[PDB]
């Protein structure tokens, strides 16, 4: 049992006709101190594979660590390495699943909050999630904290169920995604304005964009506003 | 007396170990395999019997790799060869764990060394059946490298071992000389692909299949990786050009 130290905030995500779009801003808090502010918590595992974390720093490089050694592994006397056996979304969440449930059984938990999202081998989208306590669930969107609260909600204003998927586009989902990025950065104390998108289309492949910045931000209306109640200027 | 050899860790009246050199019988009786070192990696090739047409082809793959960046081929019984990989595989990752950085050559081969050295000090277990080529680049260039069953190895120019090892020796002596500038990544694969198809003569009877890999800083980004396809035709030509 142990206690959160460098944290990383929300990671959103969410499927569309042809892949999925996984993002997380790259902040490391230490408490309400908003301490490092190059940390990328997208991982991705092969061209096919981004798993997003959040959650302990410290862990999340050791999961981050995990997977380097997966890939080594699955190179080990396999002819088939960047073809038929290569590392499946689903192979590669089975496995962190599996680590983090051992370890919450072991009451010594990795303390974070896991998106594995990826395209399978015959196109077919992934995305599942899994956390400290082993859990595990899928969803058209999913994300960790308060991407939870404030992002699924606009998410699934786009994709409220399985058939909305085939009608929406990487332009739709993208501008989701950048706008979810954006109210998270309004009302969420421990986010950072830059951050990490990843798209994982069954076509174009992996496309990873980082270094973005949260913009078109509306501020002027605080101009207008005064006092607290009864103060006039 | 006598029976100096019956058991692994004893010393016979001239001081050798006559276990470690019965296993040397085994590995000379075993397949030739090679390694030359270029002017910024190393190519690995081995000699593979064809003991029938019901071998599916290049599907029992012998050459092997530890880590991302070292190639492992060697001749003599291979399941003891798997078995020093699989060691090396687990080696290698702790170095990495502990250090971060990918482990240098030379340090794997001393793992390497040190395993197998074991493998004489005790009469309770068996010496390792295999010699081994192996190698990589690392933080400052290629390394090759050759361990006996003894646990001795050292760093070659180029190396070779099994069945036909002498002629290969040969070949490879030639090229030393006739290169004292450095052959390349592209031409030592050629070069392999030839020394293994004249070296095969010693067991001219059976048909066989041709392996290679390479790691070169400029070729594979010093990554370890097979020839396939195109560069390996082109270099089963080579050879067979060369052979008449």
């Amino acid at each position: 049992t142990q206690q959160p130290i460098v944290t990383g905030t929300s990671v959103i995500s969410m499927k569309y006709d042809n892949g999925v779009i996984i993002a997380a801003d790259n902040l490391g808090s230490y408490g309400s101190l908003l301490r490092f502010n190059g940390v990328e918590r997208l991982i991705p595992v092969g061209d096919n594979t981004v798993v997003g974390i959040s959650g302990d720093i410290s862990d999340m490089q050791h999961i981050e660590r995990l997977l380097k050694d997966l890939v080594t592994e699955n190179a080990y006397d396999n002819p088939l390495a960047d073809a038929e056996e290569a590392l499946e979304p689903s192979y590669i969440f089975e496995y962190l699943a599996t680590v983090m449930y051992q370890r919450r059984s072991k009451m010594n938990p990795l303390w974070n909050a896991i998106i594995v999202a990826g395209v399978q081998s015959n196109g077919d989208q992934f995305l599942r999630y899994v956390n400290l306590l082993g859990v595990t669930y899928s969803s058209p969107t999913l994300a960790t904290g308060f991407g939870a609260h404030m992002a699924n909600p606009l998410l699934r204003k786009v994709v409220d169920r399985e058939s909305d998927i085939p009608k929406t586009t990487v332009q739709v989902a993208e501008e989701a995604i950048v706008n979810a990025m954006r109210v998270l950065y309004y009302r969420d104390a421990r986010s950072s304005r830059n951050f990490s998108l990843a798209i994982i289309d069954k076509n174009t492949g992996l496309t990873f964009k980082k270094n973005l910045q949260v913009e078109n931000m509306k501020w002027d209306f605080a101009k207008d506003i005064k006092g607290y109640g009864t103060q006039k200027i | 007396g006598t029976g100096y050899d019956l058991s692994n860790s004893v010393f016979s009246p001239d001081g050798r170990n006559f276990q470690v050199e019965y296993a040397v019988k085994a590995v000379e009786n075993g397949t030739t395999s090679i390694g030359i070192k270029c002017n910024d990696g190393v190519v690995f090739a081995v000699e593979k019997l064809i003991t029938s047409k019901l071998l599916v082809p290049q599907k029992n793959v012998k050459i092997q790799v530890v880590d991302r960046h070292i190639g492992c081929v060697y001749s003599g019984l291979i399941p003891d060869g798997r078995h020093l990989v699989n060691r090396g595989r687990e080696e290698a990752a702790s170095f990495k764990k502990l250090y971060k950085t990918p482990i240098p050559i030379p340090a794997f081969a001393d793992r390497l060394g040190q395993y197998v050295q074991a493998h004489t000090l005790y009469n309770s277990v068996r010496p390792f059946g295999v010699s081994t080529i192996f190698g990589g680049v690392d933080k400052n260039g290629a390394h090759l490298y050759m361990l006996e069953p003894s646990g001795s190895y050292w760093g070659y120019k180029g190396a070779a071992t099994g069945k036909g090892r002498q002629s290969a020796k040969a070949e490879l002596e030639k090229l030393v000389d006739h290169h004292p500038e450095g052959l390349s990544a592209r031409e030592a694969v050629k070069q392999a692909a030839k020394i293994i198809y004249l070296a095969h003569e010693d067991n001219k009877e059976k048909d066989f299949e041709l392996e290679i890999s390479w790691c070169s800083l400029s070729e594979t980004n010093g990554l370890h990786k097979f020839v396939k396809g195109d560069l390996l035709q082109e270099a089963i030509d080579f050879a067979q050009k060369e052979i008449n």
